[PDB]
DNA sequence: GCTTGACAAAAGTGTTAAATTGTGCTATACT
């Protein structure tokens, strides 16, 4: 057909809806199936291979199970498919939607018992529910949710709807957190959540011409002057430290990491120097407030920030 | 300050991975390839706590014992015997 | 496109007597039913249903409720 | 010039409780 859609419904259309006599059929020869597998590959571990004519319908229990199976799906697939079309317009394509459902579907043909006589679209009903819905909350967000967290965000919004409808207005945090039996702090956390982001690619010109995404700034990009009076800062450092001793600016460099960019704890350096930390520790304080002398520290003082 | 180790996906493919000296060598690591792989040095340590996954038959024996298994696959050969 | 403008009032199931009546002095009003291949009002709406849904398959119920819910409807 | 012991803050580790997160499931009948 011309759409997508149109083309899976033509397929799925052309199988037949059994009535409940069949379904209560196919699903004992997928259980017959299942067993006589089973027990096959029990004998696997213990060998005794059948007798030719007893292995030879086995196989055959096996091969109309999975023949069952999948009649039993393909004849369903049209409740699938009834059921997605309430979900669309939600953020998930209608044939994901479909797809998804289609998984349930799988699901409850597995668990499904005929002993119970009850009709299968009573029990599958669920399953197919419950797979779409969980896939929603998996899928439908750019940034996911987890499930727990979109169960929240929605209760939050059925009670603020229905606390709209009584109170002729929207309710405030206080309402909704009490209506909710939730902290008012918590449900303005939620309602940060539930946020969707926008896109980069929207026209916003609105006869400007350009799209949103070229107006964010970098803000990580190099700045040319500072890279430019960093590399200078860098230079006025190394000269104020060669009026510092050997020793003096060799512990402030190792103190602070100058030339490997790794800083060393007093004990460290007391191992290259040769002394206990504590005398590092001295030669801290005294350097230091040789730095603090004007005369060094006059010229560095513009490099404040 | 870097000690390599290579890895070897499942369809035969080796990668090499570069990891800190000090670094204690992960036996397995998700590779480039996007699959799983295998140190090529001792181990190999660990079966990695295996949980088999759930399948149709467990399904269908918790609901249906094995007896009753049984006289449905009695009603099904027997059925095919009849010709 | 590709619509023979007689085959819908043969959609809705006048007779060609009717045509010849109602037409009266238009000559390809005349000639055009002459050029139709479409014969009946109910294999007409059937010419007219697999152009406008191509791809489904149509039914009695189908085809007719299709020309009255797209505009009388 | 530098070291020693006492000492407290700061930084890591290991152990546990709380929380967060994933998954299975729901059987009037519903195509």
């Amino acid at each position: 057909s011309a759409d997508s859609v149109r083309a899976y419904l033509k397929q799925i259309g052309k199988v037949a809806l059994l009535n409940a006599e069949e379904e209560v059929e196919l699903a004992k020869r997928i259980e017959a199936g299942l067993y006589a597998t089973q027990k096959l590959a029990e004998l696997a571990e213990k060998g005794e291979k059948l007798p030719v004519q007893q292995r030879r319908d086995m196989q055959w229990i096996c091969r109309d199970g999975d023949r069952a199976k999948n009649h039993l799906l393909e004849a369903n697939l049209r409740l699938v498919v009834s059921l997605a079309k309430r979900y669309t317009g939600r953020g998930m394509a209608f044939l994901d939607l479909i797809q998804e459902g289609n998984l349930g579907l799988i699901r409850a043909v597995e668990k499904f018992d005929y002993t119970k006589g009850y009709k299968f679209s009573t029990y599958a009903t669920w399953w197919i529910r419950q797979a779409i819905t969980r896939a929603m909350a998996d899928q439908a967000r750019t940034i996911r949710i987890p499930v727990h967290m979109v169960e929240v965000i929605n209760k939050l919004g059925r009670i603020q709807r229905e606390l709209l409808q009584d109170l002729g207005r929207e309710p405030t945090p206080e309402e909704l957190a009490k209506e909710m039996d939730i902290t008012p702090e918590k449900v303005l956390e939620i309602q940060q959540y539930a946020r969707e982001p926008i896109s980069l690619d929207q026209t916003i010109g609105d006869e400007g011409d350009s799209q949103l995404g070229d107006f964010i700034e970098d803000s990580e990009a190099v700045v040319a002057v500072d890279a430019v009076s960093f590399t200078l800062l860098q230079d006025q450092l190394q000269s104020v430290l060669e009026t510092l001793s050997e020793r003096e600016a060799g512990v402030v460099r190792l103190r602070f990491g100058l030339t490997d960019g790794q800083p060393r704890t007093l004990d460290e350096i007391g191992q290259v120097y040769g002394v206990t930390r504590e005398r590092i520790r001295q030669i801290e304080s005294k350097t230091m407030s040789k730095l603090r002398h004007p005369s060094r520290s006059q010229v560095l003082r513009d490099y404040l920030d | 300050p870097r000690q390599v180790a290579r890895y070897r996906t499942d369809n035969g493919e080796e990668f090499d991975v570069p990891f800190a000296d000090d670094a204690e060598i992960p036996g397995t690591w998700l590779c480039r390839n996007g699959l799983e792989g295998t140190l090529i040095e001792g181990d190999v340590p660990e079966p990695k706590k295996v949980k088999p996954p759930r399948t149709h038959w467990d399904m269908l024996l918790e609901r249906r014992s094995v007896e009753e298994l049984e006289e449905l696959l009695k009603e099904r050969l027997d059925l095919i015997k009849a010709k | 496109r590709r619509q023979p403008v007689t085959v819908l009032l043969k959609a809705l199931g006048w007779t060609n007597e009717q045509i010849v009546e109602r037409f009266g002095f238009s000559e390809i009003m005349m000639g055009t039913l002459e050029k139709d291949t479409t014969s009946g009002t109910d294999e007409a709406l059937l010419d007219i249903y697999r152009k406008l849904r191509p791809g489904e398959p149509p039914t009695k119920e189908s085809a007719q409720t299709l020309l009255e819910n797209l505009f009388f409807k």
